[PDB]
RNA sequence: CGCGCGCUACACUGACAGAGCCAGCGAGUACUCCCUUGGCCGAGAGGCCCGGGUAAACUCUGUCGUGCUGAGGAAUCCCUAGUAAGCGCAAGUCAUCAGCUUGCG
C-alpha cells in the first residue's frame, strides 16, 4: 500500500493559528484585533448612552 | 453643413485620442433647442450605415421575436447557413424572456453571453422592463429594431434575412425627453474618412427622420470621444 | 414486429432502424471494443462483450437510451460472442477468448454453468433451436472443433466434430437437426 | 440628514453621520422631520457605514 | 499540550492517587506500530479502530505510516483529538 | 373513451400499477404478513393523499408500494420530493 | 333547455370548476385536453374516475374544467375531484337515480376523496 | 485468416505538448487533460480542425494529431 | 478572548442546453443603491447626455462523466400529522427587528 505521511504540527495548541505566510497570518490577526476593539468600543459607547 | 469641417475635426480628434490600444467609441452629441414630447418620437430607431458598425468576425446576435418562438427557431434552422447560423445563438420570444429571465444573475449571464442584440418593434416597448436595468440603461449593448412584421404575422423570410443583415451593423438611436442626446458613429481604430462619411449620413438621417420640426429644432452637433473634449459641427 | 437491428464496429455499437435505415443510436460506453451487439428477442435489452473481458448488458428504448443493467467482469480475457437464449428471456451464453463457454442468468452475479474442452480461442457459438432441443449449445473454436453440449450435464461435450480449418462461423438449422460449421474455404 | 429607504415607519437615513461609533453615541436620540414627524434613532446600520 | 503518560506525569498522578498504571499511551503506540508494520496491513486486508476511555472512536487508515517515536506520536495524537482529523 | 391514451385504453381491463403491472396473481409467502402487506385494495400510482398516520395500525391499510415510496424519500435532501420517489419506483420496477 | 351541470372541486388552495354538458365525449382542462394537462406521472391520478366508471359513462358527456391556485399536486387532485363529482351530478340530474347510486357506490368503494373533499384541520393530540 | 488490425491498437497512452499522459477518452475530454485548457475551450479547438466530436483520442492519423498541436500554440493565427 | 443563535461554503441528490407547467399574503400624488472621468446648455446656483467601479421548485428531452472541481467527535438539546424537513414571494405596522423580523403559499 502506498503509505502517506500525516501532516501535523509538533508543538500543537488550539490557542494559535497556523499559517506559513507571516503576511497573511498578520493581516488576519490585525483584522481580528480590529474587530475586537471595535466591538468593545461600541459596547462601551452604548452603555454610556443608556 | 459641409463635410470638410467634419473631416478636419475627426482627424484632429483621432490625433487627440492617440496622442486594442485605442478601442474607444466615438460619437456625436446631438443637441436640440426645444423639448421632445411625442412618445412615437421617443421610439428607438436604427440608422443603416454605409460602413457597418460591427466587425462580424465572431460576434453573436441574439434575436428576440414575439409570437411563436418555435416558428422563428424553425425559420433560423431553415433559411441561411453562411452568415446567419454562426451568429444567431438564441431566439427568445418575449414570453420566454419574461418567464425564464427575471433574475439579476440570469440577465447578467445573458448580457455577458451574447455580443449584440436584435428585437422586434412590437417588443422594444416591453423590453426595458422585461430585461433588466443592468442590461438596458448601462452600456451600448441594448436591443436594435428589426421589423419582423407583415401562424404569426411575419414578413417573408428573404426580407427577414435581408433586414437582419442590414440591422446587425446599424447604428442605434435612442431619443430622450431632454434636449441633449448622443449617437455612436464608430471606434477610434477606424479611418477618419469613413468616420466623416458615417457622421454625414447620420446627420442627414437623424435630422430628416427623427428630430421633429427638423432644421428649425436642430442645435449643435459636437463630435466627442469617451473622456475627451468636444469639437463643433453646425453650431 | 420491430424496427431495430444492431451493428457493432470498433469501440461502439450502433442500433439502426429497419424502416429508416439510419443510425438510431450509437452506444460508446465500451472501454476497448465491442465484439457482438446482440439484442434480446423481447427487443429492449442489448448485450455486448468487450476486448477487456467484461460484458455489459444495457437497456435501450426506442430512442436514445443506454441505461446499464448489469456488468460482468469474470472472463478477464476477451469475450467474442454473447448470445441470448431464443426461448428464455434471462438466460444468455458467452464464448470467451480463453477456453470457456458459459451460461449466465441476468439476475445472478455468477455464471450459472461452465463448459470447458476447447484448446484454442472459441469465437462462435449459438443455442440450438427446437422444441426437443431445449438446452443444447453449439460452439466452434479456433482449434478446428465444433462442440455441442447438453446444459443438464456440465461435463464434456455431448458431440464433437473435428474440422481441418479454424472454425469461423456456426449456425444451426431451424429444424434443429442439422448444423452448418463454416471453417476456412468450406 | 436625508432618507435612504422608506418603509411604513422605519426609514433608513443616510447623509447625517459618518460611522457606527457616532450612531452608537446618538442612539435613542429624538430625530425629527422638517414636516413635523417625530422619531427616534433606533439602531446603527451595518453595510453602508 | 501533551498526552497523559507515565513519563512526566508520574508525580501528578501519584499525588492525586488515581491508578498510575492506567495512563499509558505507549500500549496504543506499540500496538498500532505492530499492526501498521504487519504484512496483513501491507496486503490491505486490515482495518483498525481505537476506542479511548473518553468514548472517542478513531478510525485509522491502512494507508498511514505513523511516527515511530512517542514524542511525535503524542503531538500527532493531541492534534488528532483536537482537530478531529489528520490530513496527509 | 373520453380522453385516454393508447396504453391506458389497452390496459382498460383491470387495475394495473403504473398502467403496466397487475395485482391479480400475487402470493404473500409468509402467513404472518398477509394482514400487514396490503395488496387487497389496488392503486394506480403510489401518490395517494391518504391520512395513514392518524392513529395506530392505520399504516397496515395503505398499499405497500406507497410505503416503499414514502420510505424512499428518507434523508435530509430528499424530504419533500414525492414525484422523485414515485419516478424512482417506476424506473426500478421497469 | 340545455342539459348543463356545474360542479366545484377543492384541495389546499387549488379549485376547479367543471361544467358538464351533453356532448360527444371530450374532456378539456384550461382549453387543453386532459391527456396534456398534468405532470407526466400524475395523469394516472387524473384518469382514475374514468377507469373506475368505465368509458361508456363518459361517452355522452363533455366536461370543461378550469383550475386555479395550488401546486401541481393540488391541481391534479382538484381536477380528479371535479371529474368524479361532475359525472355523478350529471347522472343525478339527467339519467336515473339507480345509475347515480351505482356511480356513487363505485367511487366511494375506490376512494372517498373523489366526492368529498376532506380538509386538513389542526387538531394534534389534546 | 487475415483481417487488418491497422486500427485495433488505439487504447494506448499518447504523448502531446506538455502532458506525457493522454490516453483514449474522447476528443474533447482528452483536451481537458492538458493544463491551462478548459472545458469550454476544448470545443472551439475541434470545430476548426474538422475533427468530429464522436471520435476518440487514438482514432486519429499522424497528420490529424499534430493539427491540434499547432493550433494550441497560437490561438490568434486561427481567428478567435 | 469564551459561549451559543442565525447565515455561507463543503458533489451524485452532478453540470450545460432546450421544451412545458403551477401560488398566496401585498397599491399613502408614494417608491428611487453608491459616488465619480468627461462634454451640453448653463453670467452664477442646477438640469441633461455618455462612460467607470408575474416565484423557487417540479416534469419531460438531449450533451459530458467522480476531476482541494468531501456533511462535522465526546456530549448536549429539540421533535409525534399538514408535525420534522426543503423552497421561494411579500411586507417592515408607536415595543423588538435590516448582521434581521413577521407573515404567506
Amino acid at each position: 500500500i502506498k503509505t502517506y505521511i500525516p501532516k501535523f504540527e509538533d508543538d500543537f495548541d488550539p490557542d494559535k493559528h497556523y499559517d506559513p505566510n507571516r503576511e497573511r497570518a498578520e493581516l488576519a490577526k490585525l483584522k481580528a484585533e480590529h474587530k475586537r476593539e471595535r466591538k468593545g468600543a461600541l459596547r462601551e459607547l452604548r452603555k454610556d448612552a443608556q | 453643413v459641409d463635410p470638410d469641417q467634419t473631416l478636419k475635426a475627426c482627424k484632429a480628434l483621432l490625433a487627440h485620442i492617440k496622442k486594442t490600444v485605442a478601442e474607444t467609441p466615438i460619437w456625436l452629441t446631438l443637441t436640440t433647442k426645444k423639448h421632445i414630447h411625442d412618445s412615437h418620437r421617443l421610439q428607438p430607431g436604427k440608422i443603416i450605415l454605409p460602413h457597418p458598425l460591427n466587425t462580424s468576425e465572431e460576434i453573436s446576435v441574439c434575436l428576440i421575436t414575439a409570437d411563436p418562438q418555435r416558428f422563428y427557431k424553425n425559420a433560423v434552422a431553415d433559411e441561411f447557413p453562411e452568415d446567419l447560423r454562426a451568429k444567431i445563438g438564441r431566439v427568445i420570444d418575449i414570453s420566454h424572456l419574461k418567464a425564464k429571465f427575471k433574475a439579476y444573475e440570469a440577465q447578467r449571464k445573458l448580457f455577458s453571453e451574447h455580443d449584440v442584440f436584435l428585437a422586434d418593434t412590437r417588443i422594444i416597448n416591453r423590453l426595458p422592463k422585461a430585461l433588466g436595468k443592468t442590461f438596458y440603461k448601462t452600456t451600448t449593448k441594448r436591443p436594435i429594431p428589426v421589423v419582423l412584421m407583415a401562424n404569426a404575422n411575419a414578413r417573408p423570410i428573404p426580407e427577414i434575412v435581408a433586414e437582419i443583415r442590414k440591422a446587425i451593423g446599424a447604428a442605434l438611436v435612442h431619443l430622450s425627453p431632454s434636449t441633449n442626446t448622443a449617437i455612436k458613429v464608430g471606434y477610434a481604430n477606424w479611418e477618419p474618412e469613413k468616420l466623416a462619411a458615417n457622421i454625414e449620413t447620420v446627420i442627414r438621417e437623424l435630422v430628416e427622420r427623427f428630430v421633429p420640426q427638423k432644421w428649425q429644432n436642430v442645435r449643435n452637433f459636437y463630435v466627442k470621444g469617451p473622456e475627451t473634449a468636444a469639437l463643433p459641427i453646425y453650431q | 414486429t420491430n424496427d431495430l437491428f444492431a451493428v457493432t464496429a470498433g469501440p461502439r455499437v450502433e442500433i439502426f432502424s429497419i424502416r429508416k435505415r439510419e443510425p438510431l443510436k450509437t452506444i460508446g460506453r465500451f472501454d476497448s471494443e465491442a465484439h457482438c451487439g446482440e439484442i434480446r428477442p423481447d427487443g429492449r435489452v442489448l448485450v455486448a462483450g468487450e476486448d477487456t473481458g467484461r460484458m455489459q448488458v444495457f437497456d435501450v428504448g426506442q430512442g436514445t437510451r443506454a441505461v446499464i443493467l448489469k456488468t460482468w467482469h469474470i472472463h478477464k480475457q476477451p469475450v467474442w460472442v454473447t448470445k441470448w437464449s431464443p426461448t428464455e428471456l434471462t438466460t444468455l451464453m458467452s464464448c470467451s477468448d480463453d477456453k470457456t463457454v458459459r451460461l449466465w442468468d441476468l439476475p445472478s452475479n455468477d455464471p450459472t454453468r461452465l463448459f470447458t474442452g476447447h484448446t484454442d480461442y472459441v469465437r462462435c457459438g449459438a443455442f440450438m433451436p427446437g422444441s426437443a432441443n431445449s438446452n443444447l449449445l453449439v460452439s466452434g473454436s479456433y482449434d478446428e472443433t465444433v462442440r455441442v453440449w447438453d446444459a443438464r450435464a456440465p461435463g464434456g461435450a455431448v458431440m464433437t466434430f473435428k474440422h481441418a480449418d479454424p472454425i469461423e462461423d456456426v449456425l444451426p438449422l431451424p429444424s434443429g437437426t442439422t448444423l452448418l460449421a463454416a471453417s476456412g474455404n468450406a | 440628514g436625508t432618507p435612504w429607504k422608506i418603509f411604513k415607519n422605519t426609514a433608513f437615513i443616510k447623509d447625517m453621520f459618518n460611522s457606527s461609533l457616532e450612531i452608537a453615541k446618538f442612539e435613542g436620540a429624538a430625530i425629527r422631520t422638517v414636516s413635523g414627524i417625530r422619531g427616534q434613532i433606533k439602531r446603527a446600520l451595518s453595510k453602508p457605514e | 499540550y501533551t498526552l497523559l503518560n507515565s513519563d512526566e506525569h508520574i508525580g501528578i498522578m501519584r499525588k492525586m492517587n488515581r491508578d498510575i498504571s492506567d495512563a499509558r499511551p505507549d500500549i496504543t503506540h506499540q500496538c498500532l506500530l505492530t499492526l501498521l508494520d504487519s504484512p496483513i496491513n501491507k496486503a490491505g486486508k486490515l482495518q483498525i479502530y481505537i476506542q479511548t476511555a473518553k468514548g472517542v472512536l478513531i478510525e485509522v487508515s491502512p494507508t498511514v505510516r505513523i511516527p515511530r517515536t512517542f514524542k511525535r506520536f503524542a503531538g500527532l495524537m493531541v492534534q488528532l483529538l483536537h482537530r478531529l482529523s489528520i490530513k496527509g | 373513451y373520453d380522453v385516454l391514451p393508447k396504453e391506458v385504453l389497452a390496459e382498460v381491463g383491470s387495475v394495473k400499477l403504473f398502467n403496466r403491472w397487475s395485482y391479480d396473481d400475487i402470493e404473500i409467502r409468509d402467513i404472518s404478513l398477509t394482514d400487514y402487506i396490503q395488496i387487497r385494495a389496488p392503486v394506480y400510482i403510489p401518490h395517494s393523499a391518504g391520512r395513514y398516520a392518524v392513529k395506530r395500525f392505520r399504516k397496515a391499510n395503505c398499499p405497500i408500494i406507497e410505503r416503499l415510496t414514502n420510505s424512499l424519500m428518507m434523508h435530509g435532501r430528499n424530504n419533500g420530493k414525492k414525484l422523485m420517489a414515485v419516478r424512482i419506483v417506476a424506473h426500478a420496477f421497469e | 333547455s340545455v342539459q348543463a351541470v356545474q360542479v366545484f372541486g377543492k384541495k389546499k388552495n387549488a379549485t376547479a370548476v367543471a361544467r358538464c354538458v351533453q356532448g360527444k365525449g371530450l374532456i378539456k382542462v384550461n382549453g387543453k385536453p386532459l391527456k396534456l394537462f398534468a405532470p407526466e406521472i400524475l395523469r394516472a391520478k387524473l384518469y382514475e374516475p374514468i377507469l373506475i366508471l368505465g368509458t361508456d359513462k363518459f361517452a355522452d358527456v363533455d366536461i370543461r374544467i378550469r383550475v386555479a391556485g395550488g401546486g401541481h399536486t393540488s391541481q391534479v387532485y382538484a381536477v380528479r375531484q371535479a371529474i368524479a363529482k361532475s359525472i355523478v351530478a350529471y347522472y343525478a340530474k339527467y339519467v336515473d337515480e339507480h345509475s347515480k347510486n351505482l356511480l356513487k357506490q363505485e367511487l366511494i368503494q375506490f376512494d372517498r376523496s373523489l366526492l368529498v373533499a376532506d380538509p386538513r384541520r389542526c387538531e394534534p393530540k389534546k | 485468416s487475415l483481417v487488418s488490425g491497422e486500427k485495433t491498437n488505439f487504447n494506448h497512452i499518447l504523448r502531446l505538448l506538455n502532458t506525457n499522459v493522454d490516453g483514449k477518452q474522447k476528443v474533447v475530454y482528452a483536451l481537458t487533460q492538458i493544463k491551462g485548457v478548459g472545458r469550454r475551450y476544448s470545443n472551439l479547438v475541434c470545430k476548426k480542425a474538422d475533427v468530429d466530436l464522436k471520435k476518440r483520442a487514438g482514432e486519429l492519423t499522424s497528420e490529424e494529431l499534430e493539427r491540434l498541436v499547432t493550433i494550441i500554440q497560437n490561438p490568434l493565427a486561427y481567428k478567435i
